[PDB]
């Protein structure tokens, strides 16, 4: 459950972010990987060294489905159906891993929003960012 | 916490950088923020409605400082969580009866936080020794 | 996301509890305050021995309330608000919590209905508790 | 496992009365039922698309046993698990790459499979003692 002041505290940080979305999701992917190491065993076929075009790329598609859901946050099991359906049926992603990639891109965003990362702002992008995992665990 | 030396590099050097003053004082207010059951280990520190409340609220600062002071301890001992932090795991876990989980979410919100501070400083490699630092002090807590 | 099957699985197990809600409700209670130590800060104002009449009507209030989402599977949200708002906002529950209840309600029914603790019995009712409980945490 | 004796007195008479080879494969089967991600770790084991499929799948009972196998060992060695699960642990940790959470839920399940098979005689007090013992083995397999 969202709050009109979620919403407009997440569409803001998301604002401020701007045309680095592609970007932060890659780095928040790098944190991941890194603090995170069991995380690697879904990403075998992945080069997941710094700088990995893979990484980046697979970091773009990450921060455009983000977005995707935060321009739909009002209906985002709809939004997301597609994205559920290949996380739990074929990835097999443990849901575990969801919480740690929440924390990676929030770590993310403090890392590049001084600014924009307040409490407050903070608070509604981790239960943004719960909701989208919500969704995507929704189909087991 | 079987930290590498590069990993206690990366600890140690950003940590000395840190002014324990605020730091603990903002992990704590931002942890009873973005999860609020928290705040009921803490309802006779007072004003908790809001935010700016818990933020700007001097128990909560008070006490973050003890917090952080818990865990430069541990940063010291850090082959050694265990009896460090003997102490604090029966008061948490006898005393006070908190989940295990929720030193797991202090540890994540104090990494938020380093973040916040330290912004591009705070690079995936010294995030995620710094993960190591939480982990190890939660587990020795939860003991 | 319940699916046709795990709605008539969820049905079927409590048509099989029938009249013995209450009772059972009482015990999880029980199974989850020996299980679960912490969890009894919750209810420094309840006797929580054997036999406690406070626990009893507790699991009593417990087991209507599972009884009701069951009966209105489809609109779970509307229907436990009144308690969503309780849980979250009144009483802090951590959400963690709702993991052990729902455990020992699932021990419960486990011990309680030899024939239709099926594997696919237990994958449903899981299910449910978890939308049950996702549903009560809700409101943060 | 801090067990006191009344704890060890109730876990073991119980155990005494589990049938050792199908109890493992009962509770390693529900769960790739009930939580469906853990077949990733058991994709070589055939047949996984329904639970008859599951449960009645050899390579499924046939493990099952091995765990319950290491699971009665541990029982054994109440006072001292670590040791015990030392081998298992670099195991499942660094070679298979398992999150610590799916060692709770499969003790979890354990426990469901338990009440089933024992039904009135699992009491709240023997359920207790048995919610010690499966999370002193996870923690045990997550060092
Ligand atoms: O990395 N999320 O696919
Ligand atoms: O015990 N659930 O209120």
């Amino acid at each position: 459950v969202l709050s009109p002041a979620d919403k407009t505290n997440v569409k803001a940080a998301w604002g401020k972010v701007g045309a680095h979305a592609g970007e932060y999701g890659a780095e928040a992917l790098e944190r991941m990987f890194l603090s995170f190491p069991t995380t690697k065993t879904y990403f075998p076929h992945f080069d997941l060294s710094h700088g990995s075009a893979q990484v980046k790329g697979h970091g773009k598609k990450v921060a455009d489905a983000l977005t995707n859901a935060v321009a739909h946050v009002d209906d985002m099991p709809n939004a997301l159906s597609a994205l559920s359906d290949l996380h739990a049926h074929k990835l097999r992603v443990d849901p575990v891993n969801f919480k740690l990639l929440s924390h990676c891109l929030l770590v993310t965003l403090a890392a590049h929003l001084p600014a924009e990362f307040t409490p407050a702002v903070h608070a509604s992008l981790d239960k943004f960012l719960a909701s989208v995992s919500t969704v995507l665990t929704s189909k087991y | 916490v079987h930290l590498t030396p590069e990993e206690k590099s990366a600890v140690t050097a950003l940590w000395g950088k840190v002014n324990v003053d605020e730091v603990g004082g903002e992990a704590l207010g931002r942890l009873l923020v973005v999860y609020p059951w928290t705040q009921r280990f803490f309802e006779s520190f007072g004003d908790l409605s809001t935010p700016d409340a818990v933020m700007g609220n001097p128990k909560v600062k008070a006490h973050g400082k003890k917090v952080l002071g818990a865990f430069s301890d541990g940063l010291a001992h850090l082959d050694n969580l265990k009896g460090t932090f003997a102490t604090l795991s029966e008061l948490h876990c006898d005393k006070l009866h908190v989940d295990p989980e929720n030193f797991r979410l202090l540890g994540n919100v104090l990494v938020c936080v380093l973040a916040h501070h330290f912004g591009k400083e705070f690079t995936p490699p010294v995030q995620a020794a710094y993960q190591k630092v939480v982990a190890g002090v939660a587990n020795a807590l939860a003991h």
